[PDB]
């Protein structure tokens, strides 16, 4: 259920995001002490927010957008999103042959790549676990031959069962439309729709 | 005093209450989470140079925990002398026997 785009619909190029804004939200409670210490306490999940803006739209591509959005509203499903700036295939191989030991938790993953993978991740790559919709971001990476380790932000939302597999490619955010409760399109006498924008918040 | 009957004990306790009543001051402030585990009637020594206070002695009198961890407190002043009694004197000379409802014999 991808948000339609030029890669899916090169004919409808207007659907290419004019610009995108990615926000981390890390709700935290903090205070400043008179001795000049700072102290902070964390609760609740981090989440990714995304904002999208579109140019003027012609009626056809607009109708394709509405036909998507109303299908989403009727079904109550999720919106999948790709994010082109991270589309690089620097890691490849038989991902489903990798073994992740169970009981890893907290922010460090270690893997047996079994010598299978080729290439390496980079800081700022996206990373995902096969059985869970969350998107994480690589802070750091190390090798010891076939063994890899990566330190990842935010902290892991699950304990590893040992059935997980890593996913370095084709990561899609799963999101829903917090703006959607008052959605609507201006129509100008040019015959063109205007003022569309989307605010998305990941949801699990 | 509803539940006390040893005269000397009652007097020694009233002396406590009188001495305590001289120490009127109450003080309130907030503490960071590391001081967790405080309770009422814990003993605090407070030190603050601008007021000239130096191990000024207080008892904790109210506490409020919070989900974040920030602790509000209030202190009540006491002295040491609150807990010390004077001498007293034997009161045995007035053990009045309140006999009634009796008829003297011939």
């Amino acid at each position: 259920m991808r948000l339609p785009d030029p890669y899916t619909n090169p004919e409808l190029s207007g659907l290419g995001f004019e610009s995108v804004n990615l926000i981390d939200n890390d709700p935290v409670i903090r205070d400043e002490l008179p001795n000049g210490k700072v102290n902070e306490v964390k609760v609740s999940a981090q989440y990714w927010g995304i904002n999208i803006s579109y140019p003027e739209l012609f009626p056809d591509e607009y109708s394709v957008l509405d036909a998507f959005i109303l299908e989403y509203k009727r079904t109550g499903g999720y919106i999948d999103v790709i994010l082109p700036q991270y589309e690089a295939f620097r890691v490849r191989g038989n991902t489903n042959l990798v073994n992740i030991p169970a009981g890893q938790k907290g922010s460090n993953i270690t893997m047996d790549t079994q010598g299978v993978l080729t290439g390496i991740p980079k800081p700022g790559d996206l990373f995902k676990l096969s059985n869970h919709p969350k998107v994480y971001k690589i802070t750091s990476f190390n090798r010891s031959g076939n063994s890899w380790s990566i330190n990842v932000y935010p902290d892991l939302f699950i304990t590893t069962t040992g059935a997980e597999k890593p996913v370095f490619n084709g990561i899609l955010f799963r999101t829903k439309l917090m703006n959607g409760d008052a959605f609507g399109s201006t129509l100008n006498n040019n015959g063109t729709y205007s003022g569309i924008s989307l605010n998305l918040r990941e949801s699990l | 005093f509803a539940n006390i009957t040893n005269y000397y004990t009652a007097r020694s306790f009233a002396d406590r209450e009188l001495k305590k009543s001289r120490y009127s001051r109450t003080l309130s402030f907030s503490l960071p989470y590391q001081f967790i585990g405080i309770e009422p009637n814990d003993a605090i020594a407070f030190t603050y140079d601008r007021y000239g206070w130096d191990r000024k002695y207080f008892l904790v009198d109210e506490v409020e925990n919070s989900r974040e961890g920030k602790i509000n407190v209030t202190l009540q002043e006491y002295g040491e002398d609150v807990f010390i009694n004077s001498g007293q004197v034997d009161n045995s000379g007035n053990d009045i026997p309140d006999i009634s409802n009796n008829v003297l014999p011939p």
